[PDB]
């Protein structure tokens, strides 16, 4: 938390 | 010991800010080539055993809201800690999509005494950005509160850092392919030592502009690590 | 190539 | 590999600027215990196969023409280039007894592209020195090169803090740079050898004074490197 | 113990 | 210490 890609 | 025990259940985090368009308030131009650092390095630290965390375009107040909030969670189970930083850049200084943050103000979460579970851990700053606007022309009991940071910059202080518009960046695009061939052979020092290597050695900069043009670049590591880090 |  | 080539005819030069006494108006305090660091440094590079020359006391001009004048020399029969500040400083400078320093300025002679006969040669830069008033409380528990390649700045302390000395023992960072050499010289990469001055001064080593401001502080080296290559002494 |  | 040049 969290991931852009 | 040696060496930094890194057979935690986890290796750790891997951040990786990724800042490719910038506020038309600020001017600066996007960071074409950028994404593929970002995917280079995604897949490079996934294959390291990393838990990446990609995030793009954040303004100077989310960096610091992020690194606030990674440096809050508990790293008890983790080896290390790594944040790769790709955007502009000056001495001391990284962009946030609307304005320069000191990179000071990011690492002081991470002081010993201030992220506990990561003391005497080593922790990780990539950074891929400007230091100034210099170019190489070429030729031919306790322990301390700042110890255990590694910062291996791309470029040396003062100067420009180069990065291709199809390719990626010099830096990281040598960091993950020396990564790639000695994570599993060689201590991380030696490893940035071929990067330093590759960076100088291969890569010359084209340009139609005769200022900016047949450029070299040299990374700079700088290291307050107390133990040899190995990958393996 | 261009510059950060 | 990546190894740079130690087995020119020569080491190279070490040059140590030992500076203890400065002018008074300077108001820069006399700072016992370099002696100890400037003998140990002598002894210790000897050993590598280094020729060493010991310089006392220097002006700023004094510095600027020494490593002016050392940057002229032929150093083509030359391994690598040592220079050992030894000094009050802050960030970015050295002290000369009268004034100061900039670091950029000494190191700018050896540039790649300025002095040819050490391109492509390590040119290490060992500082013993502030980096500024911080202090550390702790936690218990054609093919070019780059002009600027090949450089390695180990630094005492890091960025914006002051450097630890002690009066009958020397500094803290020179007393273990110049132990971990005579260990491991022997065995070990440069890198890996600064590493463990790293730490051993981060965890040997603590600030005793009865003044609370100063009292039980701590202290980390910095290494910096621009190096391509590693360095090995045998 | 001194600074320097 | 001693003094060389």
């Amino acid at each position: 938390v969290d991931d852009d890609m | 010991d040696n060496s930094y025990k890194m057979d935690y259940p986890e290796m750790g985090l891997c951040i990786i800010i990724n800042n490719k368009n910038f506020h038309k308030s600020t001017g600066m131009t996007s960071r074409s080539g950028t994404d593929v650092d970002a995917a280079n390095l995604r897949e490079t630290f996934r294959n390291l055993k990393y838990e990446v965390r990609n995030k793009n375009d954040l303004t100077r107040e989310e960096i610091v809201e992020l690194m606030r909030d990674v440096s809050k969670e508990d790293h008890s189970k983790r080896s290390s800690f790594v944040c790769v930083l790709l955007s502009h850049g000056e001495e001391g200084i990284i962009f946030g999509t609307n304005g320069p943050v000191d990179l000071k103000k990011i690492t002081n979460f991470f002081r010993g005494d201030r992220c506990r579970s990561l003391t005497g851990k080593p922790k990780l700053f990539i950074i891929q950005a400007c230091r100034g606007t210099e170019l190489d022309c070429g030729i031919e009991h306790k322990i301390p509160v700042e110890a255990d940071f590694l910062f291996a910059y791309s470029t040396a202080p003062g100067y420009y850092s180069w990065r291709n518009s199809k390719d990626g960046s010099w830096f990281i695009q040598s960091l993950c392919a020396m990564l790639k061939q000695y994570a599993d052979k060689l201590e991380f020092m030696h490893i940035l030592t071929r990067v330093n290597r590759k960076v100088a050695t291969e890569f010359e900069s084209f340009s139609f502009d005769a200022t900016f043009h047949a450029k070299k670049q040299i990374p700079c590591i700088h290291s307050m690590l107390t133990k040899e880090l190995y990958f393996y | 190539d261009e510059v950060d």
